[PDB]
């Protein structure tokens, strides 16, 4: 089932059989779709962008050598749908590029596709003759589980230092789910403490122009469970993420939005390889900070969504 | 209000097919579901084509336009079963068809 | 100013 | 995994629904709950997917009912059947059921 | 066979059955049509046709609705109209107009053609208020026509005896009839009959096209559309007959700007202007152009008239 | 700019 | 009221046409001529618009031919010249009319 | 130009009905024709529809899109004859290669 929209002229028509479009962190999958005697000019356009500023436009056009990119699949059945008017187009999408994701009010980053008619890209285009389309490319938690992503300190006073000790289910984890943090201090120190702190946190990382990161909680349980000095305490705590709590928190990365809408909160997204490139967009995750009072511990955890059946 | 209707009402291995109607676009969002009476539903379809898991695979959703359909190519089928509708809220649920 | 995403099966 | 629910008054009267799962989690869940008159249909009354803090009612009782999710015991809260019910979080129908 | 024009927002149609109306003297007839919206993305909520006579400054102008369907704007589907909306269904609604009388055919200028046009405009807008927007319009031409009367207007003719000589200098001009079919061959069977002592050198046998408007006031103006000069001298004291012939076209007037045509629909080149007819007996105040022929037919010294209606033959 | 005036028969 | 057109030769050589009508006169119509090769269809060749006093041309006669109308008796001729070997036919002249079709024919 | 043929070439009271089509939008600007052998033609239809004058009614024009069709509702004994139809909207006018009977 293909999504079309068509222009206010009537003319033109658009077709993309999805914008929910996904990635294999190796590759991301090219865009497919359908794009003269109204525009005499005879020549259509295709355009490709990623907006924020535009990170990356692309041109091309399916009417009327250089361009011909196999057809794939679906898009020749469209082609066969629609007949003599119907040409194809497609795009090899970069891959060192976000995914879409928003801000809690859509700003962001946005993937914009506009089909026009013209002679040329020196000429302007006209409303009354195009088709704007909005789009989704998305990413889906890895199969293969990470490490149990344990972390320690014997933070130093007391010559028996106090101990925080921590783990956590999985570093991948399905959204809407809570963590079942699992935490085992010892506290063989000479004083008590009376709260431990567990909390998560959206790191955003954004670059335009410098590398740029903005952090708040998107879940949080308070537990005064004082732990007595030469104790050693035990039990498994539960957080949880979800957005109904922290509307009023403006700017709080968000899922991809179409025009508007309470998509969920902002998907953590994968890096590639091991190269560390600084990619440009937004990029976000989470760990999982316990903190016991002062009289701490971060565990990280990739947050995404199941791979869509 | 979606005033999604359902028919057939009834009828008596053997192929089958449920057909609904949408008074207005819905895109996919349609369900179905077989309750024995006395028994809370369990989902069959999703998206008016998606088997959901452990269903028989005699559960093929099947849609045309705004006409959304079931086939159970083969009938404990002569149960209850109910299409939906979802997109917009709030959700219709339809009168059911048994099968006997 | 008043376009619509409609769908399309092939 | 089970989704089980509790809580005859006179017209005028009042009572306290709720429905516990287990093996699994509240935020996992739009909570709908619907209900059905004995050798009728089936009505969705209400629903609740508190990860939007949304409350969600039928046309048929709007105001009268009131629903609520109790997070700590994975738990939520005319004669007819009422079933507790849970959803996605995307909606692909409903897909776990009370008692 | 019914014209169709649609805007260029391409949701809006608007139908006429014909683009050529008669008139039948007594009465004009009214324009039929439909006018097609989509209602389902139709918020605005109403749609007007507006029929103007414009002579390129509108005269005569009406403003017609057929949706939302007005109550009070019934008026009876013509056959044609209700073939129209039962073959287009629900999502379409009948219009049909009254044209007053008085008001003229299409003829034009010889150079948009400028004249009198007929210019059937529908659009879309919540109210009359808002202006019209290019996308959300279309515009049709038409005619208003008129043809000859089937009954043969009996026979004209003239006469003068232009005395200088006690006998006379006398002529008679005689033609089959006053209403003409264009093209036709004008047979000219003049006489006259000169007792006079004085001699003549050529009789000037030629065709006037009398043409009258009212836009700033009453004008007139005329354009010599067909010829013939005859050296043909008649000497005193003598009589003389010849039967003459005529026909007039468009060819040998090409360079002559003014002269009328019958409207251009978008820039044709159809024969010359038809003369038109009045209503009733008084010379009642009919609108835009009038437009006559007279045959003239004058002896050069050493004038005959008559009036006729070369006008297109009422078509099968 | 383009509008077209193409018949069509009940 | 009725028409008739008259008037061999070496290719390259040239014959005049003579199309004559009588009862009605030229102004009302234009005039054609039409090809006829034995045992095959007909083809618009050339035509004077005589009240419009412009004429038109097919492309098999181009240039080559050419047409002029004889008000002075009712008459129009065609002014074939360099005859191909292709342009032996069964001449026709013709009168029409708004063209009701080409109504009128010689013999 | 615009090219116009018809079907069949040649077939031997019974009534007759024949089709011919063309290559661009003409509209109802069609003629027909008919000629008997060595003679100057005659014209049956204009308009496609209009059946002129003397014509034997049997003669009737038809349309449908830019195929356009001739009815005689029967062969008398004297309809055996060539016919053409012919567009003129466009210079060249094109006939076709017509239909002989018998």
């Amino acid at each position: 089932r293909v999504f079309k929209k068509a222009s206010p002229n009537g003319k033109l028509t658009v077709y993309l059989g999805k914008r929910d479009f996904v990635d294999h962190i190796d590759l991301v999958d090219p865009v497919d779709g359908v794009v003269p005697e109204y525009l005499k000019e005879r020549r259509v356009y295709v355009t490709l962008t990623c907006a924020f500023k535009d990170l990356f436009v692309a041109n091309v056009q399916s009417f009327p050598p250089e361009d011909k990119k196999p057809l794939t699949r679906l898009q020749e059945r469209l082609i066969k749908k629609l007949g003599e008017h119907a040409y194809p187009f497609t795009f090899e999408i970069p891959p060192n590029l976000p995914c879409s994701v928003t801000l809690q009010p859509a700003c962001g980053v946005d993937y914009e596709v506009k089909a026009f008619c013209a002679e040329n890209l020196e000429e302007k285009i006209h409303k009354r003759n195009s088709v704007r389309l909005v789009i989704r490319k998305v990413q889906y938690a890895p199969e293969r589980p990470g490490p149990q992503p344990t972390a320690e300190t014997t933070r130093q006073f007391s010559d028996k230092p106090l101990h925080l000790e921590a783990s956590l289910d999985k570093e991948i984890y399905y959204h809407g789910e809570p963590i079942s943090v699992n935490v085992h201090v010892t506290n063989n120190t000479n004083k008590t403490v009376k709260k431990i702190k567990i909390s998560v946190r959206q790191y955003a990382d954004i670059c335009l122009f410098n590398t740029a990161q903005y952090k708040c909680p998107v879940a949080m349980e308070e537990a005064d469970d004082t732990v007595a000095p030469s104790s050693t305490f035990c039990k498994v705590y539960t957080l949880t993420p979800f957005l109904a709590n922290n509307r009023e928190k403006r700017g709080l990365a968000l899922d991809g939005k179409l025009k508007h809408e309470d998509t969920n909160l902002a998907s953590s997204t994968l890096l590639r390889e091991g190269a560390n490139r600084e990619i440009l967009g937004i990029i976000v995750s989470y760990k999982v900070k316990v903190k016991l009072v002062v009289s701490a511990v971060e565990l990280p955890f990739t947050l995404m969504h199941p791979k869509p059946k | 209000d979606i005033q999604m209707t359902q028919s057939p009402s009834s009828l008596s291995g053997d192929r089958v097919t449920i057909t609904c109607r949408a008074s207005q676009s819905v895109s996919s969002a349609v369900a179905w579901y077989q309750q024995k009476p006395g028994k809370a539903p369990k989902l069959l379809i999703y998206s008016a084509s998606s088997l959901y898991s452990g269903v028989p695979s005699r559960f093929s959703g099947s849609r045309s336009g705004t006409d959304f359909t079931l086939t159970i190519s083969s009938l404990e089928d002569f149960a209850t079963y109910y299409c939906q509708q979802y997109k917009y809220v709030p959700v219709t649920f339809g009168q059911g068809t048994k099968v006997e | 100013s008043e376009e619509l995403t409609r769908s399309t099966h092939c | 995994v089970q989704l089980v629910e509790s809580g005859l008054v006179q017209p005028g009267g009042s009572l306290r629904l709720s429905c516990a799962a287990s093996g699994f989690n509240v935020y996992s869940s739009s909570i709908h709950w619907v209900r059905q008159a004995p050798g009728k249909g089936l009505e969705w009354v209400a629903s609740i997917s508190s990860y939007y803090g949304y409350t969600y009612y039928a046309d048929s009782v709007k105001g009268r009912f009131t629903i609520s999710a109790d997070t700590s015991k994975n738990t939520a809260y005319d004669t007819a059947v009422y079933y507790c019910a849970r959803s996605r979080q995307w909606y692909s129908g409903l897909d776990y059921w009370g008692q």
